[PDB]
């Protein structure tokens, strides 16, 4: 029986419960940081462009 | 002719084993599984009206031990139904069996199994964030070529029962009505500015007011305020995301109009997050199952 077509939303509190600060709002701060670092993924656009690029002139 | 009971049962065949172990798959096998889902892709809408109920998975980048896990958690198809977010390549050791699970699950019920596209579905990044590099040292370059023509391909977006708007960045100063989903033709590359580009790019942010700049270099931020009246006029509850690592595996915003949602628990060995999937029942009750990190 799929679910593909083509009522309220509410949480489950009793889940939230089950699963600031000053020394974890460095914490925090350096997982932010470590975050940005790495979703660099926009630096690296152009090249990965130039080396597909190049890879069609092959042929 | 593909069989992909076969291809299934070889992909689970290292479930009990330890993180690491490879499948060997054939590579015509792959280009089957590709060729088949990608059929399947351009046959549905690009904009998903989904029944509940289902779970919701965010990144997986490659974790293919942790999607073994989260199936453990939530239950193998079909006992249960899926909604994944996007970015199922790159960052990890093994995107391939990764990618091939989930293709394979999708041509097996394909109205109960769903993948949306995130941003590494995308040539312009696969090149470079490890998908490129894993189908040439296993297979091919031309296998990652195939790759590129299935992902291009993916749908957008879903909507849960009319509540709850799906996607794997978020929104975009340009999202004026749904029917501009509906009308992005595919198969398509990723813009780098427009609609489909801030699908898949943009962040949430506490302190942006409207629509601010990205850190990223691609795309923007948004506020709130952008989620409340967006959820007002559209009339939903919800929106679902995935696309930023977060260290409870999902992560509230907007007094809980907006969650992201992170799969990959000690995500690219360099994080100590955990993995979280929302279940979604059939009230639209929403509750998450956490992968907790290595203890
Ligand atoms: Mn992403």
């Amino acid at each position: 029986k799929g679910i593909l077509k083509n009522k309220s939303q509410k949480w489950d509190e009793m889940n939230i419960l089950a699963t600031l600060s000053p020394e974890e709002r460095e914490k925090k701060r350096q997982f932010e940081m470590k975050r940005k670092l790495h979703y660099n993924e926009g630096l690296n656009i152009k090249l990965a462009r130039q080396l597909i690029s190049k890879d069609l002139h092959d042929d | 002719k593909l069989n992909i009971d076969s291809i299934i049962q070889r992909l689970l065949e290292v479930r009990g084993s330890k993180p690491g172990k490879n499948v060997q798959l054939q590579e015509n096998e792959i280009r089957g599984l590709c060729l088949k889902s990608r059929e399947i892709f351009l046959s549905q809408p690009i904009l998903l009206e989904l029944e509940a109920p289902l779970k919701i998975c965010g990144d997986i980048h490659g974790q293919y031990y942790d999607l073994l896990r989260l199936f453990e958690y939530g239950g193998f198809p079909p006992e249960s139904n899926y909604l994944f977010l996007g970015d199922y390549v790159d960052r990890g050791k093994q995107s391939l069996e990764t990618i091939c699970l989930l293709l394979a699950y999708k041509i097996k019920y394909p109205e109960n199994f769903f993948l949306l596209r995130g941003n590494h579905e995308c040539a312009s990044i696969n090149r470079i964030y490890g998908f490129y590099d894993e189908c040439k040292r296993r297979y091919n370059i031309k296998l990652w070529k195939t790759f590129t023509d299935c992902f291009n391909c993916l749908p957008i977006a879903a909507i849960v029962d009319e509540k709850i708007f799906c996607c794997h960045g978020g929104l975009s100063p340009d999202l004026q009505s749904m029917e501009q989903i509906r009308r992005i033709m595919r198969p398509t590359d990723v813009p780098d500015q427009g609609l489909l580009c801030d699908l898949l790019w943009s962040d949430p942010d506490k302190d942006v007011l409207g629509w601010g700049e990205n850190d990223r270099g691609v795309s923007f931020t948004f506020g709130a305020e952008v989620v409340a009246k967006f959820l007002h006029k559209h009339d939903l509850d919800l929106i679902c995301r995935a696309h930023q690592v977060v260290e409870d595996g999902y992560e509230f915003f907007a007094k809980r109009q907006l969650v992201t949602l992170f799969s990959a628990p000690n995500y690219c060995g360099e994080f100590d997050n955990a993995g979280a999937m929302m279940s979604v029942d059939e009230t639209l009750m929403c509750s998450f199952q956490i992968l907790k990190p290595a203890e």
